[PDB]
């Protein structure tokens, strides 16, 4: 019933400074701790007690509390500082988290570098055909596949997955697999994938032929 | 050093019911608050309850519908979080953490227990190599993991060694199976000349698997 404010995005240039907003009804009376969680990874304590840091948090980080609002300050922010925040406090007999902000950090432009995989050999002969194309490392993260089959564009049997903004480089990556069954696989000869991306006026294709 | 650590992924029928246990190896639970905190995918931290053991009280949130219940061991060495009458919205990854009794906040953190409710069965995954068709002078390679269920698989390149140059995706769920891959980029005069081997383990069906690129 007691509720924080957080906002869901928070994003800052490399090197310069972030500061993530813990909204609570008269907050700065209460004490305020702040989590860090990495994709994949537990939450970890980087600040308690309004501003005390543990044992091996960088001074990078730091906290302040009053009035209405908590804040979470990074500073000189790098890309291993990508990660959902958590601000938390006790009221009434309970523990509350705000929402998460993600920490995004800014970089350059990048094109998409692509790769294409024709079903293997273990796939084959256990039945099943997926082409697996990679969008690897491109930034703005978004993007678009297309795949085509013989020419024309299909669109059943597609699965997609997105990578967290890189933990070194900034950049975003996309996989996708379009399944098939070895016989249908067969039946047709050119399969193509297609990026479209903001960095280009055409589309970045790979592509192959059962054939070779 | 002492650490929290969790028991390993379960999958619970829908309706049935979970109990999760957390060990703070080589420490203690007296003296502490231990609490646990479920985060429903791509979803935020809640709090689900706190139990102190020397004050021997419980706490718990509302949202839950007295459906949690949180205890701790004779011993004090090992604490429990049942969750009763498991819905679909359960789904989720179940986290511990301890603090100092005399302070509000959570400095040590269990590695959390994924809980799927779902009636599918359990499947070893199909592990196969994805090789550059047919060079460059940088060559992606990779590994397509198919066909299992439930979460979690675990994906390595060369038994941990290699993380450098890595992507490894989201499993995404098709018809009650997970499909996973993970991409590694390396410099051409590095491939074929050394082995970069795929390492898929999967602890619910029992299956370490290397697959050589």
């Amino acid at each position: 019933s007691y509720v924080l404010t957080q906002p869901p995005s928070v994003s800052v240039a490399p090197g310069k400074t972030a500061r993530i907003t813990c909204g609570g009804n008269n907050i700065g009376s209460k004490s305020v701790h702040w989590y860090q969680q990495k994709p994949g990874q537990a939450p970890v304590l980087v600040v308690y007690d309004d501003s005390d840091r543990p044992s091996g948090i960088p001074e990078r980080f730091s906290g302040s509390n009053s009035g209405n609002t908590a804040t979470l300050t990074i500073s000189r922010v790098e890309a291993g500082d990508e990660a959902d925040y958590y601000c938390q406090v006790w009221d009434s007999s309970s523990v509350v988290f705000g929402g998460w902000t993600k920490l995004t950090v800014l970089r350059a432009d990048a094109a998409p570098t692509v790769s294409i995989f024709p079903p293997s050999s273990e796939q084959l002969t256990s039945g099943g055909a997926s082409v697996v194309c990679f969008l690897n490392n491109f930034y703005p993260k978004d993007i678009n596949v297309k795949w085509k089959i013989d020419g024309s564009e299909r669109q059943n049997g597609v699965l997609n997955s997105w990578t967290d903004q890189d933990s070194k480089d900034s950049t975003y990556s996309m996989s996708s697999t379009l399944t098939l069954t070895k016989d249908e696989y067969e039946r047709h000869n050119s399969y193509t994938c297609e990026a479209t991306h903001k960095t280009s006026t055409s589309p970045i294709v790979k592509s192959f032929n059962r054939n070779e | 050093q002492v650490q929290l650590v969790q028991s390993g992924a379960e999958v619970k029928k829908p309706g049935s019911s979970v109990k999760v246990s957390c060990e703070a190896s080589g420490g203690t639970l007296s003296n502490y608050v231990i609490t646990w905190v479920r985060q429903a995918p791509g979803q935020g931290l809640e709090w689900m309850g706190g139990f102190i053991p020397t004050f021997r009280t419980a706490m718990y949130a509302q949202g839950f519908q007295g459906r949690v219940t949180i205890t701790a061991d004779e011993s004090t060495s090992i604490a429990y979080m049942e969750l009763t009458n498991l819905r679909s919205e359960d789904t989720a990854v179940y986290y511990c953490a301890r603090g100092p009794l005399s302070r509000g906040y959570y400095d040590y953190w269990g590695q959390g227990t994924l809980v799927t409710v779902s009636s599918a069965k359990t499947t070893a995954p199909s592990v196969y190599p994805l090789a550059p068709v047919c060079t460059g002078s940088s060559v992606t390679l990779g590994c397509l993991v198919k066909g299992y269920f439930p979460e979690p698989v675990t994906l390595t390149w060369n038994s941990g060694s290699l993380s450098s140059g890595v992507h490894t995706f989201p499993a995404v769920l098709q018809s009650d199976l997970y499909t996973l891959s993970s991409s590694v980029t390396v410099t051409s005069s590095t491939w074929p000349s050394q082995s970069i081997t795929c390492n898929v383990a999967h602890p619910a069906s029992s299956t370490k698997v290397d697959k050589k690129i």
